């Protein structure tokens, strides 16, 4: 079961030409990624919550449910277990910071957060802020908690300028109604009704900005098998600068991600 | 409540130097960081204050919850 998404943002462009992710790490920073999973191939990770020390278990189904999408978008890629959530779906600040200098020790191309706190850390803004001086691109989701009138609502880390922002629409191209909102947005994928995998060896349909973000993940994965040598700003730039205009930019920020157009 | 970050200034690199400065106000260490120049701690309020009257200590914040955003 694969993601209507796959085609939306144009990721079979890549895989016509013979890119699909190949070589490229990716940290799936969430509640683990599930060994139950036949297809699912996964390079390796380690546990940042102290109360469950196994990455390759997912008690929660979030990180299982990502890391499909991501192998969906670039079915090569090498995913990482990075676990800084609990079964509960939450993590704390530090937790998550564990999980980002993780990925920066070992050397991921792309670290992946799905997931927000209406308020932000300074180690934590320090942590992503690092991520990206050292070359990774770092893609979040930027949150569920829909329009306060002209306020943003887009969640932290999404919010840092340093991330990637990431909205959700659906497979009409219209803004989820939960969808976070605010000049921080950057770019919008699909993130309702997104079929990926599941623990104990399912499948099925999950909503959230949670969902969109792989997408864009996956979509940097696929830039840099292609482009191993174009540097994270460099993937960035061709993700936000190529994007589909889908609408206003305070909901669509510069629009649906085109990873055709992108690779250029 | 009791969960904290402390961040500290230049110098403070070695996570034995970073649990000094906690422990010996009765703070309790949790993660000395890597990269980030900070530690995550549990305190009680006598400590948290005695950290922020600390020159060693560039801030403390709490270690504040993030959630899965799946809808
Ligand atoms: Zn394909
Ligand atoms: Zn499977
Ligand atoms: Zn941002
Ligand atoms: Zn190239
Ligand atoms: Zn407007």
């Amino acid at each position: 079961c694969v993601s209507y998404g796959v085609a939306q943002i144009k990721a079979p462009a890549l895989h016509s030409q013979g890119y699909t992710g190949s070589n490229v790490k990716v940290a799936v920073l969430a509640s683990g990624i599930d060994s139950s999973h036949p297809d699912l191939n996964v390079a390796g990770g380690a546990s940042f919550v102290p109360s469950e020390t196994n990455p390759f278990q997912d008690n929660n189904s979030h990180g299982t449910h990502v890391a499909g999408t991501v192998l969906a978008v670039a079915p090569s890629a090498s995913l990482y277990a990075v676990k800084v959530l609990g079964a509960d779906g939450s993590g704390q600040a530090s937790w998550i910071i564990n999980g980002i200098e993780w990925a920066i020790a070992n050397n991921m191309d792309v670290i992946n957060m799905s997931l927000g706190s209406p308020s932000g850390s300074a180690a934590l803004k320090a942590a992503v802020d690092k991520a990206v001086a050292s070359g990774v691109v770092v893609v979040a989701a930027a949150g569920n908690s829909g329009t306060s009138g002209s306020s943003s609502t887009v969640s932290y880390p999404a919010k840092y300028p340093s991330v990637i922002a990431v909205g959700a629409v659906d497979s009409s191209n219209q803004r989820a109604p939960f969808s976070s909102v605010g000049p921080e947005l950057d770019v919008m994928a699909p993130g309702v009704s997104i079929c990926s995998t599941l623990p104990g060896g399912k499948y099925g349909a999950l909503s959230g900005t949670a969902m969109a973000s792989p997408h864009v993940a996956g979509a940097a994965a696929l830039i840099l098998s292609k482009h191993p040598n174009w540097t994270n700003t460099q993937v960035r730039s061709s993700l936000e600068n190529t994007a589909t205009k889908l609408g206003d930019s305070f909901y669509y920020g510069k629009g649906l991600i085109n990873v055709e157009a992108a690779a250029q | 409540e009791k969960k904290y970050i402390v961040g500290f200034k230049q110098g403070f690199k070695s996570c034995a130097k970073k649990e000094d400065v906690i422990s010996e106000k009765g703070g309790k260490l949790q993660k000395c960081f890597k990269y980030v120049d900070a530690a995550s701690a549990t305190l009680n309020e006598k400590a948290v204050e005695e950290l922020k009257k600390d020159p060693s200590v560039a801030y403390v914040e709490e270690d504040k919850l993030y959630r899965a955003l799946s809808a």
